[PDB]
């Protein structure tokens, strides 16, 4: 059945692996394989090679991992082990295999060998991020991993989103919040249209304006309201979106809002349909809750 | 039989049939040489997967 592939180029595309529970991600590599296996018709080459590191990888992440060496010795066989991924992979077997951490200063000579550029940007850039992924587990974990992040981030490579991103959650969790606001302000410059950002921006200055005073409560959630409905623009059913405009909503509720409470109810309703899934459980508790 | 221009509805007696079919042949079989390599190649090259 061809509609598989489509998760699937969902998956690579975005890493939807990452975040899920070891019982659905059970699932999806059994449901996977059956697939790979059968349906070998009408994709790719390149899907296929993406396909099969990205089974690698759910086998990492799943608790058997013997199969990963079956994966990566049959995908081992092309452009040998020098693209970033193979340098992934090996750094990961390595780290792995033993819990040693010898990989790392087997790659560290690597980005002394990138001295010359003997690979492209984006290589050591993921080089670099799987490092400091190394690194916080020798440093299992600290605020000066940003630290970290700083003499390879804004040294080397502000153009990842990503790592700002990343750095936007050591700073929120803890840290000062409004750092990252500044942070989020220049993931949209890296990205025109990121509206998962927009709602992330919205609720930091939310968070902010808990801990600040009267003026500056209204103020932030002001702006707060104007990155939320900056949200809006970029989608019709984002829950995220929708759902913090009502809830700035709820806490002012007055006129003008109450009118936008009326159509992001409209919206929010029409987002809890059952058209969206386990993220309706979320919708729906806030808007049947208060 | 006679012919004021030449020929030039008969076909021919005398076409070299064979160097054309060759030749279309040589066609095919470069195409059989270069389309999984430079497929393969290229995309995966220049991918750097």
């Amino acid at each position: 059945k061809d509609l598989v592939r489509e998760k699937l180029l969902t998956i690579m595309n975005t890493k939807a692996y990452t975040q899920f529970n070891p019982e659905q991600l059970l699932q999806l590599e059994n449901e996977m394989k059956i697939y790979m296996k059968s349906g070998d018709s009408a994709l790719t080459e390149g899907n296929y090679f993406f396909l099969m590191e990205m089974l690698f990888y759910v086998l990492v992440y799943r608790n058997q991992d013997v199969d990963a060496q079956v994966v990566y010795n049959t995908l081992r066989d092309r452009l040998g082990e020098n693209s970033y991924k193979m340098v992934i992979m090996k750094a990961t077997l390595l780290q792995i295999n033993g819990n040693d951490k010898g990989a790392i200063e087997y790659l560290e000579n690597l980005l002394n060998d990138d001295l010359e550029y003997e690979t492209d940007f984006v290589t050591y850039v993921s080089i670099a991020k799987k490092l400091i992924a190394i690194k916080t587990t020798s440093k299992n974990l600290s605020q000066e991993s940003v630290l970290k992040e700083v003499v390879a981030l804004t040294d080397k490579f502000p153009l990842d989103a990503e790592l700002w991103w990343y750095a936007s959650e050591i700073y929120f969790e803890m840290g000062q919040f409004e750092k990252a606001c500044y942070c989020l302000e220049q993931v949209l410059c890296i990205t025109p249209f990121n509206y998962a950002c927009f709602g992330r921006l919205s609720e930091t200055l939310y968070y902010e304006a808990l801990r600040s005073k009267k003026q500056t409560k209204t103020e932030l959630l002001e702006k707060a309201l104007k990155n939320a409905l900056r949200s809006v623009e970029l989608s019709e059913l984002y829950l995220k979106g929708w759902a913090l405009v009502n809830i700035i909503s709820r806490e002012l509720g007055r006129n003008k809002q109450n009118d936008l409470i009326k159509l992001s109810a409209s919206k929010l309703k029409e987002i809890s349909a059952k058209s969206n899934n386990k993220d309706k459980i979320t919708a729906e508790l806030i808007l049947n809750k208060i | 039989r006679i012919t004021p221009s030449g020929q030039f509805d008969l076909m021919s007696p005398t076409f070299e049939k064979g160097k054309l079919l060759i030749t279309i042949f040589v066609l095919l079989v470069i195409t059989y040489f270069i389309r999984p390599s430079v497929s393969n190649k290229k995309l995966k090259s220049q991918w750097l997967i």
